[PDB]
This record gives C-alpha cells, structure tokens and sequence, in this order.
C-alpha cells in the first residue's frame, strides 16, 4: 500500500570494462547498476499462492518459488574503444529500475 | 598514466546524454551492411546527433583532446569512426566536394560558418579574424556528418582534411588548394584545438 | 549448451481452491503448478556479469541479484461455482512454463 | 459425502480440455455490460464451443449428474449459467420461439435431431423410439447454446423445458402444448438422463 517490497533497490557502482569479464581488452569504464533486497510480499495470484500454502503447510517448505529482485528495464548502451581500436558496444548489461519478479 | 583521450571517453560513459548518443553513433558507424563497411547516411546522421545533442563539454572532450603519444593520437583519430564516415575508395576534387555540399541546407551552412569562423588573421593574438575560439570550434565540429566530415590526417601534429585532394582540377587548381589549405594549415584552428585541450 | 538451470523444474499438486487462501468457499478443486530450483548458471550478459564480480571479488558477496526459477507461462483459467452459488475465475495462478529470470 | 455434480466438477477442472472450456463460457456468461447481465450471443457461443469442444464423458458429467439433494439439483441447475443464458424477462410464446430457431442453420438441425432422436415410444424397453440414449443426449445437449436452451425447471425432478410457454396461443395452442410437453414430459429424455447419471 505504501508500497510493497521497498527493499528491492538499484545499486550502482564505478568499474572498468574488464572487471566485468567478458572477453574485452580496454581501458574503459563504466558505472555498473544492480537489483537487489528482498521480495517477501506478494504481489500476485500466484505469488500469493505460494506464501498461503506455506503458512498452512500445504507446501512442507518455506519461501519455496519465491520472486526475486530483478531487472524490469537497462540503462542505455554503451560502448568504447578496445587497445586494438575495435569498437564494441555493450547490450542490457545494467539496470534502470528494479522489481520483484 | 594514461591519457586526456582516456579520461574524455571515461567522462562520456559516466554521463546519460554523452553515453547514450556516443553508442548511437558508434552502432551504425560500425554495423556494415551486404557489399559495404557501414550506412554512411545512417552513421552521419548519429554524428551530427552526437554534437548537436550532447553539451560540447563532453563531445569536444573526445574529439579534440590533446596528445603526447601515438596510443592517444589514434584513439583520438578513431573518434568519428573515419573507416565508415571518412574514408572511401577515392578521393573526390575538393572542388566538387564543395559544390555537393552547398546542395545541402545543414552542409552549406556549416560550411560557410567553417570559412567565416575560422578564418586565420596573422595579426591578431588569438590568430583568428573573428577572435572566438568557440564558434570555430562550432563550425568544425559541425562538418562531421556531413558530406565535408573532416577527420585528423597527420599523426604527429593537429592537421585536418576532409576526404578529397585537388587532382584534375584544370584551371580551378589554385582556388582547390586555397579551399583545401584552409582546413590543412589554419593556425585559427589549430590554436583553438590546441586552447580547448589546454583547458580555457 | 545440455541446457543451462536444467534443475529449474515444474512441481504439481492437488489441492482445494480453499487451501489457496484467496478469499473464496466452495468445496471446488484444482491441479496448482509451482516453478522451483537453482539458477546458479548465468544465461545473460547482466547475470554474467554478477557472476564474474562475485568471482574477482569486486561484489563483497556472493549470489547477490541472483535469477529465480520462475513461471515464463501460466496455465489456463480455472472457475468453479461457490457455496453460495456464484461463479469465480482464476487467472495466472499456476505455471506452464519455468525459466530462470 | 458430497454429490456427483461436485464430482464431475472436480474431473472437468482436472482435465486440461475441459477445465479451459468451462472457463471459455464462465467468462463470458458471467461478464455483465452496461445495462444488461451478460452478452447472451457471447454467451451462447462459448457455451456451443463447451459441449462441441469436450469429450461427452465430462461435459455431460456436469449437465446429467444424478442428485440426491437440493444443493446437488442447485449446482446442476447452474451449468448452463441459466441467469444469463436461458432466463429473460418474459417468455415469448414456444411457436415463435420454434419459428426464431428453424431461421438458424444450427438451431434448425438441432431441434431437428431432439425431436427425432428423444422421441417417446411406450412399447420399447429404452422408452425412445430411436432406442439410442446417446443420440437424444446429444440432441438435447445440443441445443444449449441456442435460442432453444433449455434447463432444469422442477428441482424435485428432471424435467425440462426451453425458455417460452404457450400463452396466447390463438387456435395453435394443442399444437403449443405439444411441443413445450415434448421437453416438460419426455419419458425418452429423462430415461436417457437417468441412464448416464447411473454410469452405463
Ligand atoms: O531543422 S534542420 O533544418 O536544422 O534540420 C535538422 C533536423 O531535421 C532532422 C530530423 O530528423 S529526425 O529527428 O530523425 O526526424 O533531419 C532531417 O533533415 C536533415 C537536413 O535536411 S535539410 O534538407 O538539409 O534541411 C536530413 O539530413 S541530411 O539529408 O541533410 O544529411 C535528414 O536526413 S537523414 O535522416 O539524415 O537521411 C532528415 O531526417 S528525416 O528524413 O526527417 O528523418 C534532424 O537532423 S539530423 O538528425 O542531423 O538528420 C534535425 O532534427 S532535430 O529535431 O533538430 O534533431
Ligand atoms: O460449421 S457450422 O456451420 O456447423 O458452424 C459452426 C462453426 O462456425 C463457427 C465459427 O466461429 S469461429 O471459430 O469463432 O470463427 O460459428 C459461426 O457460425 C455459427 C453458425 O452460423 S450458421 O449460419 O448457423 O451456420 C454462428 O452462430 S450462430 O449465429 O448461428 O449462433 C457464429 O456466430 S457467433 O460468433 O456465435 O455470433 C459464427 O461465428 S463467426 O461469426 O464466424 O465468428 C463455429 O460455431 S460456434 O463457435 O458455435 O459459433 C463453428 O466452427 S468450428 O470450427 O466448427 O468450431
Ligand atoms: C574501478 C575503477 O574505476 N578503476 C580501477 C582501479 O581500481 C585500478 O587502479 C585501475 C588501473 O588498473 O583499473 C580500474
Ligand atoms: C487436497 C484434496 O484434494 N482434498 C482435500 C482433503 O485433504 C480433505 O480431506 C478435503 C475435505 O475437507 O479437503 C480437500
């Protein structure tokens, strides 16, 4: 109502291009963002579903299926010249918002 | 230690505006298609975007940074992706160059902004007749993306052509060279370049 | 390249629509379907790259904004006739499909 | 206990075709629009699709259950969702509404087949002249769907009829009672309904 699951937030952090570990020889940078915190409260049929059978054991288990924070959308592209001056251009690699999924 | 190539590039990724609109220019610049290394039109036209959109302070970063090593030099020179946007199996006469780019609204007005602006006076002490580093900075920055998208040539110094040269040009040669001379040796430029790398 | 997150799996149970919690009476019944198990393997750029910053340590971390195993597709509507003789439809509350995301 | 309808209700929601089918026709017969309780043609389109799209042994589970009390006859009563489907303001008269029928291809055909297929014949053991319980059961579901949809009326019983009855009738009311008794009183009918409900 206030908003379920707050914790889910983005996280940025100041990298070079090879700490990311994707085959790239440059001197590059980038601002990296991720999703992350928890998703305990359901906000769907299904979800909700999964938390009912849980509390009236249904389901001999806890948090079993459970959503996690995620992606819902990337930051822009971005590119940069490699140290054999060869253009690349990285693709959905950082986050803009995140959700519970 | 790296250099202000280096640090220019890594102020553009750290910026929304100068990140996005450098990978919409460097996608079509480096996307070749069947039978060609690019879409010269496609890639232009995300270069005229690059520096029309994105505040100089970030896209005149990259394209005229200052060097003291060819590892700069060439990062530098590979800025507007000249393999796609500059280059081409011939050189067409500068003369005829001219006159294609003066059918073009956006190519003739930044062209005569390039002659007006940066226009070299030996007597003055910035070495330009209209006194204003910037606006030539301006119309050279402008060119790129158009027909007439200069590109550094001498890797040891700040020298500029566009993509032509002045063979067969009959009796026009003389004026040919003066437009081509223009661009190659214009200390208005070349101190403007030079007073933007130092930090002004 | 066997299929990455093969353990990413459907599990079905039988159960009343009253063991669900959602609000209803009725003696009517379901088949419900959950998605469950571990996506420890990386199957995007964006979860490469976690991966590889839990690795060379520049995540303080590890499993952080990992992907879960859950529903890329829902079974087929249910209904069914309450107590009181009015009718309800299900939607989204069960899975068809499982994938990590 | 429960009951058998509950049952049949429990293998339709277990069973993929059944279980989507049921669903298809639930909808739309329970989605109210402006100034009216459903869209009866959407309505009765979906419900047609339900009997013609699902195996007998489940679709006919739920419409021919045999029950022992009223909650059992309540819920067998509400298969068809008759508030929608069957029920309407007044009753027009059985002829007319025979006359609306026989304008429609199905319609047309399926009343056709009931009153060939559920007819009565006092001297044979099955009670239909046609002799083929099957034959009259999906005759009779058959025209759920139609504006010949006819429903359980007397819940201590199996009897049913369309909805329409035959007042104001002028000089074809014999004619009238005869076909509305035909689904009121139909030994054939409520034998063949009896003989699903006991498991043959
Ligand atoms: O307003 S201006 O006359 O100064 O021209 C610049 C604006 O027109 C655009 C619109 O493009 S869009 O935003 O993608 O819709 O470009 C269009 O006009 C230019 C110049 O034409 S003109 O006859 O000289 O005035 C064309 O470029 S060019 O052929 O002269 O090199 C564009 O052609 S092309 O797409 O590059 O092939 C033409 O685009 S379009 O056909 O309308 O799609 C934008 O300029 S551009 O991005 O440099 O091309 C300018 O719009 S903006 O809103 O100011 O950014
Ligand atoms: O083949 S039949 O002549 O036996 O007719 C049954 C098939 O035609 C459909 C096609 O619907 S669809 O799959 O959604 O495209 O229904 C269409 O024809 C019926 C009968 O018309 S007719 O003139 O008597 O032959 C119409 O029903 S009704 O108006 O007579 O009650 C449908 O109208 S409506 O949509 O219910 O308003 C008409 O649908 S449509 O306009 O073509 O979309 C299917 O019958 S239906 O689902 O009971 O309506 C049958 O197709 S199927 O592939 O056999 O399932
Ligand atoms: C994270 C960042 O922006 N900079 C790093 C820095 O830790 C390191 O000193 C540098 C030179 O190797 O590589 C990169
Ligand atoms: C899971 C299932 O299909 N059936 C359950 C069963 O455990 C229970 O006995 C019944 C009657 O209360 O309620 C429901």
């Amino acid at each position: 109502q206030r908003g379920k699951n707050r914790g889910c937030v983005l996280t940025a952090i100041h990298l070079n291009v090879t700490d990311l570990g994707l085959g790239y020889e440059t001197k590059e940078e980038l601002i990296f963002r991720y999703c992350s915190g928890s998703c305990d409260a359901a906000e769907t049929t299904y979800d909700k579903i999964l938390k009912n059978l849980s509390r009236n054991r249904r389901l001999v288990s806890d948090k079993v299926g459970q959503a996690c924070c995620r992606p819902i959308a990337f930051d822009d592209d971005l590119s940069f010249l490699d140290d054999n001056l060869v253009y690349h251009i990285l693709r959905k690699h950082s986050a803009k918002r995140c959700g519970c999924i | 230690k790296g250099n202000n190539c280096l640090d220019a590039a890594k102020a553009c990724n750290l910026d929304d505006t100068c990140k996005k609109y450098r990978s919409a220019y460097i996608t079509p610049c480096t996307t070749s298609m069947s039978n060609e290394v690019c879409n010269r039109r496609k890639c232009h036209k995300a270069l005229r975007q690059f520096f029309d959109k994105v505040p100089a302070k970030h896209s005149y970063g990259m394209l005229f940074c200052s060097c003291r090593d060819i590892a700069c030099t060439e990062r530098r020179r590979q800025t507007i992706v000249p393999v796609c946007s500059y280059e081409e199996r011939e050189r067409p006469n500068c003369l005829s160059l001219q006159d294609s780019c003066k059918t073009n609204y956006i190519c003739r007005s930044r062209l005569a902004d390039f002659f007006t602006n940066c226009q070299p006076e030996s007597r003055s002490v910035s070495n330009c007749l209209k006194e204003n580093y910037a606006d030539c900075l301006l119309a050279y920055s402008g060119l790129i993306g158009t027909v007439m998208t200069p590109n550094y040539v001498d890797s040891s110094s700040l020298s500029v052509a566009p993509w032509c040269d002045c063979s067969n040009s009959g009796n026009d040669l003389e004026d040919c060279l003066k437009f081509l001379n223009f661009f190659k040796d214009n200390t208005c430029l070349k101190n403007a370049i030079q007073a933007f790398g130092n930090g002004s």
